[PDB]
């Protein structure tokens, strides 16, 4: 019901979880808490929950390939203004899951997976270090 | 206008007249060219109409835009 509210109210004025089908399974990180004794995920810096569904609705709008350049520009403005919103691994999990269940074009799919390139994923690596030794 | 029940009534008589079989050589040619995409798009539209989620409509509109771009050339 965010897709209907986003038609009349813009991005700057809405500023003044966001994953639809996210569970313990089908996530890059949330699977390992019960099996491997992973630490629970950190609390990030509702200031970021709205941007989560905003980037997800932009990617699912990018699947129809009607006007891909507008959503291209919107996703790149999201990346340039808030570069830490592409760091949560529970969002990378859902966007890869939606790429695994819809019909994306090849440059569009390359762009979506290229936005998640310059990421660190520090917490899952250090929890692998913690469960390792 | 974000009117899904408007575009449904727009393009379902086209699926209705395409479901009675081609009768000429031009209609058989159009069926052999675009009939699989115009069937899978209708299937995805029915999957959206049964359980409402834009995840099922985006693929149908992608197929429809592919058919439209191939027809318009
Ligand atoms: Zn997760």
């Amino acid at each position: 019901s965010f897709h209907l509210l986003r038609q009349q109210m813009s991005l700057t004025e809405i500023m003044n979880t966001g994953l639809q089908e996210h569970t313990d399974d089908n996530c890059l990180y949330c699977v390992c808490i019960e099996i491997l004794g992973f630490q629970p995920s950190n609390q990030l810096s509702m200031c970021r929950i709205l941007l989560r569904k905003e980037v997800l609705r932009l990617v699912i709008n990018l699947s129809s390939s009607v006007s891909t350049k507008c959503h291209e520009t919107g996703l790149l403005t999201i990346k340039e203004k808030y570069p830490q919103t592409f760091d949560d691994i529970c969002l990378y999990s859902e966007v890869s899951h939606l790429l695994s269940h819809c019909t994306f074009r090849l440059p569009c799919r390359r762009f979506i997976q290229e936005l998640f390139q310059d990421v660190q994923f520090l917490q899952m690596h250090e929890e692998a270090e913690a469960v390792l030794a | 206008e974000r009117n899904v029940k408007g575009m449904f009534e727009v393009l379902e008589p086209l699926h209705a007249m395409m479901e009675r079989g081609p009768q000429t050589l031009k209609e058989t040619s159009f069926n052999q060219a675009y009939g699989r995409d115009l069937m899978e798009a209708q299937e995805w539209c029915r999957k959206y109409m049964k359980s409402g989620n834009v995840k099922d409509l985006t693929q149908a509109w992608d197929l429809y835009y592919h058919v439209f771009r191939r027809i318009s050339k």
